[PDB]
């Protein structure tokens, strides 16, 4: 997702705002449908990623708010904002689509599958 | 039952359709670090792509990796116009992966060359090995296609590259 | 029907334009792309055999402005008839010589 | 320096340990920074040369210098495939008795050469077996194998023992048909080879056929081929980076091909000079040396081809070698006039 | 099918025109060409080894013997190769049909026994 | 200008880990006006590196100096005045990731940046103040003259 | 069964040369000898006329006549 949609012109804002966008993109009418158990594993990965960005940020002069004076140093863990909705919805439709079909012949697959 | 819609196992999910044999070796011997080429060479070499239903595609050349001593490209540069053929098709392939002889330090910076990294379907560093070009694993540049952009996609590429692998390994013996 | 033009696209833009030459082999091709590959103007020339039963070479040539394409594919197989005339004339000239030598 | 390296990239194929490297030809457009690649009629004029170092029936050697590989490589596949030449197409077979096949001595009579001239005669049309005076040739078979009257008794060797109990190409006799007979003198039509063993055959068997001779070329079928094998080498350049003197010279003879190292005692001491390159076979046996590896360079001269045609005798080579740079002449002719067509 | 005494049967998959064959200096273009790939696996060094036996045997004139437990040394057929101006490993520079430039890599070219199969 | 980043460097090391390949050599170099360390790839059969040598390394956005970023395609047969004739070997990449130095867990200030030149691999590390202007998916010129 | 007319790579005519061949062997020329005599410099005709087996004599034994 970064790369294919790199944002250059975006706020590229991070830490708290990133686990706050988040948690508003779950909670929209979708994602109610998913597995309870997935959406808490987005969670935990999205809090990996805010957790990165704080230490990355401490190491390299923290963003005042978003002022710093070399700009190349805000390229160091860059999520902005068009990027996390993208990624939400790919994962949605990535799990939505891995579900098993009905009528899917579950016990034929199974069978041949154990045999090769 | 369509070969498109069956290019993964239901075992375990891993691709089965994949490069075999000598379109592994090209892609290998195309891909190292040493593999320049001069334009007509190039030009001869992506030209095996333009056949069924490429006809109607505008080849993309890549600026030549190499420019002042000598204008040269290299076979990496070569290599990603299979992913993308043209500068209209909308495949941009990403992959970060160990290849098989990886040093074990300084991820793409490696001493043998054997980390993969592709950026917007451009091979930046590595070569093709089993590992990326062939059946048994997730972290295929095929499997990434059919995965992202889906099976139509995968199988050009797959069928782009039966052609100009076996091409380069004819003429370079 | 030896010579068919099929433009890359339904715009017809001149510039990349692929000839598919029936009856032909690398012979012809190889030889044509050599010489329409010194045109400073052709940015991209090759030929593609579609299958190894089929006689027939399809050549794309790219070129780098305007240029319909024809015009480079033209002066190429021009500078071909006229590198032949030159070899002919100078291989019988040196077979006579030499011949006259031998007597 | 840096322009000595482009150079050589440019000028000199080097054979190596392991590889061959500068293989491409590289002289095009804007491939390279100080030197123009645009074509040039006037330099390609000045510098081809061709240069015939040997000409003996049924082989010819030439030397072209200043032409490319694709052109070149044109030429020798023309040769073997697109020259035009006749050979026996169909076999009309009446009391065939012998051991060998008639599909075997059908295959067997299509392989044997004719001396007859492919640009006199005419392509025949799809079907039109029957043919005419202009695009067929037809040659009559017949040998009946008989024990010899007088013999001796004992009679181990054949010879002695029957008449007629090889088949050779000497007994096919040419059927003129129409004008032919005026048009060619007698003898001028005949099989080249004279000795081929046709069959072989034993008293009471009995080989009668008639054959007809179409124009054909060699992408159809080899029969139509008129070079036994036409072929190109680029002209070996061995130099010797460092002076090599001393017993050092005597194995550096030896490395090489017989004739092209020879070794000059210039002050009483042997020192080694490069003579006839052109014998040089490239086994690379330099390499197995350790010494003489570093000391000597192995390389090809790109644009300088030696060519060699042997001919199977159905026409003299030089005029095989003419009629392959028309064929090529021929086939830019036929799309130009397409092109004319079209617009 | 064509198999070629070592274990190793193939099918015809493409009948090439003669001008497309690579060809070496000598002029002799190959009747047949086999893929490299089957040699690794397969472990078949016996067949390198037939191909260098015969290529001198044919030179020298002689038949050279490849009995079980014995046979011709390597060392000694290489030699045999030198005389007769050929590299002693028997990799020989080609140059190719279809481009008419070197090929970068040097080809193992020689002579080796075919059977066609009843199939 | 278009210019990047520019200094002159010093090599090294010519292979660190043995001649893997024959065309291409990694040079490891350091810089006097600045406290960079240069990953570099060349091509040494074109041209030839040894390992005392010292060169000017100029990295650039255009190839023009007038500060036009028209670059459809390049076109090697054209001929303008550019920066390329002051310069022996000039190579096109696109910067493709950077990264902070793991060494230091506080208060550090060094960058890498990796360029890929179509599989010949850079990496140019130093003072964030002095990598200013890369950025992530950008194409830069390498441009390089020996110094006697 | 009996000797190929041309050589099946090179396409040399070597139908005309096992005559002589058998010939030189009878004589005491080498086998080597005799083909560098016959003229088949490459190894490609070499091997037709030195692995050739002549079945048509024996074959010929059981035929008809």
């Amino acid at each position: 997702i970064k790369a294919v949609f790199p944002c250059p012109s975006e706020p590229a804002l991070s830490k708290n705002e990133l686990i706050l966008t988040t948690e508003s993109i779950m909670k929209k009418s979708e994602f109610l449908c998913c597995q309870d158990s997935f959406l808490q594993e987005i969670k935990k990965f999205i809090k990996g990623v805010s957790e990165k960005i704080k230490k990355t940020r401490d190491k390299y002069g923290i963003n005042d708010n978003g002022t710093t004076e070399p700009r190349v140093l805000y390229q160091l863990d860059r999520i902005t904002p068009t990027q996390v909705e993208k990624f939400l919805e790919t994962c949605r439709d990535k799990y939505m689509r891995a579900q098993m079909e009905p009528g899917s012949a579950v016990g034929a697959l199974c069978a041949q599958s154990i045999g090769e | 039952m369509g070969t498109k819609a069956n290019l993964v196992t239901p075992r375990n999910g891993e691709p089965l359709i994949a490069a075999i044999q000598d379109f592994l070796t090209g892609a290998y011997l195309l891909t190292l670090k040493d593999t320049f080429f001069d334009r007509a060479k190039a030009c001869q070499i992506i030209a095996s792509i333009l056949v069924g239903k490429d006809e109607k595609i505008k080849v993309r050349l890549p600026p030549p990796t190499i420019l002042k001593p000598v204008t040269l490209w290299t076979g990496k540069q070569i290599f990603s116009v299979i992913l993308r053929p043209s500068d209209d098709n909308p495949v941009r392939a990403n992959l970060r992966t160990k290849g098989k002889q990886y040093c074990g330090k300084g991820e793409d910076l490696c001493a043998n060359d054997s980390y993969v990294t592709i950026q917007n379907s451009e091979l930046m560093s590595g070569s093709m090995d089993k590992g990326t070009l062939g059946s048994g694993s997730k972290n295929n540049i095929f499997y990434i296609l059919l995965r992202d952009w889906g099976q139509n996609e995968a199988a050009d590429a797959m069928s782009r590259l039966a052609r100009l692998a076996p091409v380069y390994l004819s003429n370079r013996g | 029907k030896t010579a068919l033009e099929m433009v890359q696209a339904a715009g017809t833009d001149r510039h990349c334009v692929t000839f598919v030459l029936h009856e032909e082999d690398h012979t012809l091709g190889n030889s044509l792309r050599y010489m329409i590959m010194k045109n400073p103007e052709v940015e991209f020339c090759g030929y593609t055999t579609t299958h190894p039963s089929e006689s027939k070479i399809n050549l794309r040539i790219q070129t780098r402005g305007t240029l319909p394409a024809v015009e480079p594919f033209q002066r190429g197989l021009n500078e071909l008839m006229n590198v032949c005339q030159h070899v002919l004339d100078k291989f019988e000239a040196s077979i006579k010589d030499y011949k006259d030598q031998k007597a | 320096a840096a322009s000595q390296a482009v150079e050589e990239m440019r000028s000199r194929v080097v054979l190596g340990e392991f590889g061959v490297r500068n293989v491409h030809t590289t002289d095009f457009p804007g491939n390279y920074s100080g030197y123009d690649d645009a074509w040039d009629q006037d330099r390609f004029e000045k510098n081809f040369r061709v240069d015939v170092v040997h000409m003996d029936e049924n082989s010819l050697e030439f030397d072209m210098v200043g032409i490319d590989a694709a052109i070149a490589n044109a030429f020798r596949r023309i040769l073997l495939a697109e020259v035009p030449t006749m050979a026996v197409e169909k076999v009309l077979v009446y009391n065939n008795t012998s051991i060998v096949q008639d599909e075997i001595l059908a295959h067997r009579l299509g392989l044997i050469p004719i001396h007859a001239d492919p640009r006199l005669f005419e392509y025949r049309n799809q079907g039109d077996e029957e043919g005419t005076e202009i695009d067929t040739l037809q040659f009559r078979l017949q040998v009946r194998c008989t024990r010899n009257p007088h013999a001796a008794k004992d009679s181990s060797d054949p010879n002695e023992l029957y008449v007629n109990h090889k088949v050779y190409t000497r007994h096919m006799t040419w059927i003129p048909l129409g004008n032919q007979a005026d048009l060619f003198p007698e003898g001028t039509i005949r099989p080249v080879h004279d000795d081929i063993l046709i069959a072989q055959l034993r008293p009471g068997q009995e080989i009668d056929l008639l054959m007809h001779c179409v124009k054909g070329i060699g992408k159809d079928h080899a029969k139509f081929s008129p070079v036994a094998t036409a072929s190109y080498r680029l002209l070996p350049d061995i130099t010797l980076l460092e002076p090599v003197e001393g017993e050092a010279a005597e194995e550096l003879s030896r490395c090489f091909s017989p004739g092209v190292i020879e070794v000059q005692e210039v002050q009483g001491k042997k020192v080694a000079r490069v003579a006839n390159p052109r014998l040089d076979t490239f086994s690379r046996e330099i390499f197995r040396n350790e010494k003489l590896k570093k000391v000597v360079r192995l390389a090809r001269v790109r644009d300088h081809y030696i060519f060699s045609v042997e001919s199977t005798g159905v026409l003299p080579p030089d005029v095989l070698v003419s009629e392959a740079i028309k064929v090529l002449m021929g086939k830019c002719r036929r799309f130009l006039d397409e092109l004319d067509a079209v617009q | 099918k064509f198999s070629s005494r070592h274990g190793q049967k193939g099918v015809c998959g493409l009948i090439v025109p003669q001008e497309d064959m690579p060809f070496c200096d000598s002029g002799i273009c190959p009747d047949i060409i086999m893929n490299p790939h089957g040699f690794p696996s397969r472990m078949t060094v016996g067949k390198l080894i037939e191909l260098l036996a015969g290529k001198a045997g044919v030179l020298d004139g002689r038949f050279h013997y490849g009995t079980a437990f014995g046979g011709s040394k390597v060392k000694d057929v290489c030699e045999d190769l030198v005389r007769h101006g050929y590299n002693y490993l028997g990799k020989d520079y080609v140059t190719s049909g279809i481009t008419g430039e070197p090929l970068e890599a040097y080809i193992y070219f020689g002579p080796v026994y075919y059977q066609k199969l009843k199939h | 200008a278009g210019i990047l980043f520019e200094d002159i460097f010093d090599v090294k090391d010519i292979d660190p880990e043995g001649k893997k390949f024959d065309r291409v050599s990694r040079l490891h170099c350091e810089s006097e006006s600045f406290k960079m360390d240069l990953i570099l790839d060349v091509n040494i059969q074109i041209y030839p590196v040894d390992l005392g040598d010292k060169f000017r390394l100029v990295i650039a956005s255009t190839l023009y100096e007038d500060g036009t970023l028209d670059d459809g395609e390049y076109n090697p047969t054209d001929d303008r005045p550019s920066r390329a004739d002051q310069f022996e070997y000039v190579m096109y990449g696109k910067v493709y990731r950077i990264e902070g130095d793991e060494t230091s867990t506080e208060a550090a200030t060094r960058l890498s940046a990796y360029v890929s030149y179509g599989g010949l691999l850079m990496r140019l590390q130093g003072d964030a103040n002095n990598l200013h202007g890369f950025e992530v998916d950008s194409r830069v010129y390498l441009l390089m003259k020996k110094l006697a | 069964m009996i000797i190929p007319v041309r050589c099946f790579t090179c396409g040399k005519i070597v139908g005309n040369k096992w005559e002589a061949y058998l010939g030189l062997l009878q004589a005491e020329y080498t086998e080597g000898d005799a083909l560098d005599a016959l003229g088949l410099k490459r190894y490609c005709c070499r091997r037709m006329l030195l692995a050739h087996v002549d079945l048509i004599e024996k074959l010929l034994n059981y035929a008809p006549l």
